[PDB]
């Protein structure tokens, strides 16, 4: 796995829609500042997209501390409509989670929306690590829909 | 040895001490570099207003601009001791403004006023008055005793202190006061960035939002406060009172400084925090010590421990550079300076004149 | 001793607790590192809109804005005890906007309003009217008497304790109340971003006693001992959305210079926080010789066993 820091040409920077493909030219990417971190399989460099600097793979363990952040699209389904309550959120947020970690403590912020339309919420905080190889592909897959839009990166440091 | 130099390093938890008319911190660039600041006139008033110095030194002056106010003021302290026209008459010389039953009578500018300067007035412009002595010889002669009308000023201390001008009256010719004591603009040790209160006002009858939202800046910070003690003005302006009573009035002062802390929006965000750091020493000229944190001081475990290790690196190098003796004691919770374990110790050691 | 001084040293999450315009948490910078902070006004509607404060203090403050629905509200609770007009002068004049069947009224600025302190005026506008008294007169008559104002306060507290402001009206001069209680923002103890650790949080306030007897019309010392032992539960417990210590003083005086350098501790907060605490305590009284009555809870200055204990010793003062 590889991970790096992206420069996506202000041209290209536009709309959010246009923000994949130019990473594109599946992967992971969540938005800085265009500035990016990218997630990908395989190593990141286009003049549309510049590589700032780029590979890892985690030993990890098991129960262990972790700081976390990580943007998301959580939702219901009567239309994907967002969940705008706390308590729906942090719920969410353990349930997505599985059986992977546990959330120790959360600040669930909700973001402003983002241009159909996308309500963003990241979520940060501090998990500690239940099933280490269940994390691992949850981190490699992402996390919750509009994937693609910056969403679904969780984002991993110690204390 | 006529100056005696007070330093204090004073912490402050998050809060709004002093700010101005856009509701925002007070600030001050040095050395190149943001500091949040408190007015020195912030300050002396939080002294003169302070409930010590009501209790320790005495009545604060009377300032004012509203002479008509004043009359009434005057009417009433000294209606049993004076004819109503013999006060009047003193306002009036005093102040250079007719005294009537105007309802508003303006001075020129805010003057402090002393009560017990005014009656000793009343009580000459009472005896000029027998003696059929005009305003002009009144005054011709007032003029040769000036000691003899500073002597009010111990009922009026902060005026001792910080001085009066006077632009009309007789006053002009017998109430200029120059202050005793010099005193500097608190100023962070640091730089600070300053944080932002978003605070909302929730209306109990109100569906919607709150009926009031906004900003408040506030920050916190560890102050430098600076200030020096003229002993033979002092003296001088209180009538040519003593050594030892002037050096009363000092341990007062340095007292105050390690201690009073304004009162502006404390009722909100309470930063009633003690000073950490008292610094004192007698000099023939004055000393400031702002340069030990020109270059401003970096955090390394709080802001606190560094600043004052700034500050003694620098006092030693201010003290052996410029072969600068003359007693010194610090009080903290260089050889030549005496620790003090207590403030209650450090005062005693300045009333003993070093 | 006039001052009372209040020491929580209170442990939860440091996360959901006072957020800003952008939804995030709300901080502080203290001793050059991040602390995660609750707002002095957050603390203050957390106190006075809980069960405790309804059961053990009384009912809070109606504070509004918008005096149209309020007018209403006043015709629809005083109905019976006064005339329909008099219910509308007293407001006008106690507000300086001129009352009407209009549905919007705004005053300047949203005060907080006292239901009995209102009928009290009324009372008054109705000696007026009987025995003819020009309002500018009875103004006068008003001025004389604010502590047989600032006694309806005792039903609504809050006000005593945290002030009311006014730029208008009959209420420039006789509304003014200057608050008694002075409360810091509540900040960690700690840097907030080893093991996975809740939040440590100082919280300060004082009670200006004198002041509070004042602003509920000359209530005793005992009564206003009485509101300060609330005031330390709500400040030790509630929450929005451990360690106590209490002192009496001169002067206001607030411990968080123990926490200046950021408290650290791989495993656990409260503990070395309570250190901290302790030693700059000593080093303060000492340094400062202070001798006031003080007395100390905590479960690791007279210690107590419990905080309600404490909260009994407050209520005897020393």
């Amino acid at each position: 796995m590889y991970l790096s820091k992206v420069i996506i040409a202000r041209a290209w920077s536009r709309d959010l829609y246009q923000l994949h493909q130019g990473l594109w030219h599946d992967f992971l990417f969540h938005v800085e500042k265009c500035h990016v971190l990218l997630q990908s399989a395989q190593m990141p460099s286009t003049a549309v997209a510049t590589v700032i600097k780029t590979q890892v793979e985690f030993q990890l363990q098991v129960g262990v501390p972790l700081y976390f952040r990580l943007r998301a699209n959580p939702i219901k389904t009567i239309c994907r409509v967002p969940l705008i309550k706390e308590a729906e959120q942090i719920a969410w947020l353990q349930r997505k989670l599985g059986n992977a970690a546990r959330v120790e403590d959360v600040h669930p912020i909700s973001e402003r929306p983002q241009y159909g339309k996308i309500q963003t919420v990241c979520f940060e905080g501090v998990l500690t690590i239940n099933d280490a190889p269940a994390l691992i592909d949850l981190v490699q897959q992402g996390i919750g829909p509009a994937k693609s839009m910056g969403c679904g990166l969780l984002s991993l440091a110690p204390l | 040895s006529n100056f005696i130099n007070i330093h204090v390093l004073i912490s402050h938890s998050p809060s709004c001490l002093n700010r101005d008319d856009m509701n925002m911190q007070k600030d001050a660039i040095f050395g190149g570099k943001r500091r949040v600041r408190i007015s020195s006139q912030s300050l002396k008033r939080a002294m003169r207003k302070s409930g010590y110095y009501a209790q320790n030194i005495g009545e604060s002056s009377l300032r004012t601009i509203h002479l008509a106010q004043l009359r009434d003021v005057l009417r009433q302290k000294l209606g049993e001791r004076f004819d109503q026209k013999i006060i009047d008459k003193t306002l009036a010389l005093l102040s250079g403004k007719s005294v009537d039953e105007a309802e508003k009578i303006s001075a020129d500018a805010v003057t402090p006023w002393v009560v017990g300067e005014i009656a000793w007035f009343c009580e000459q412009v009472a005896k000029a008055e027998a003696d059929n002595l005009d305003d002009k010889k009144l005054l011709k002669v007032l003029k040769e005793d000036i000691a003899a009308i500073r002597v009010n000023l111990q009922q009026g201390v902060d005026i001792a202190l910080s001085g009066r001008m006077a632009t009309s009256g007789m006053m002009t010719e017998l109430g200029k006061v120059d202050g005793a004591m010099s005193i500097a603009h608190a100023i962070t040790t640091h730089q600070v960035d300053s944080d932002i209160d978003w605070f909302t006002a929730v209306d109990d009858l109100q569906e919607q939002g709150s009926a009031h939202l906004g900003t408040q800046e506030f920050s916190s910070g560890v102050f430098y406060r600076y200030a020096n003690i003229n002993l033979a003005q002092l003296q001088e302006n209180l009538g040519g009172a003593s050594r030892e009573q002037a050096l009363e009035i000092a341990t007062h002062v340095v007292h105050m400084l390690a201690t009073e802390v304004p009162g502006a929006k404390q009722r909100t965000y309470a930063a009633f925090n003690p000073a950490d750091m008292v610094m004192v020493n007698f000099s023939d000229m004055p000393l400031s010590m702002a340069n030990a944190f020109e270059k401003a001081v970096k955090a390394k475990d709080g802001f606190l421990q560094p600043s004052i290790q700034a500050f003694n690196q620098y006092w030693d190098r201010v003290a052996n550079g410029y072969g600068l003796n003359g007693a010194a004691a610090q009080f903290s919770l260089t050889a030549q300076v005496k620790q003090m374990p207590t403030l209650e110790q450090l005062k005693s050691w300045v009333r003993n004149n070093g």
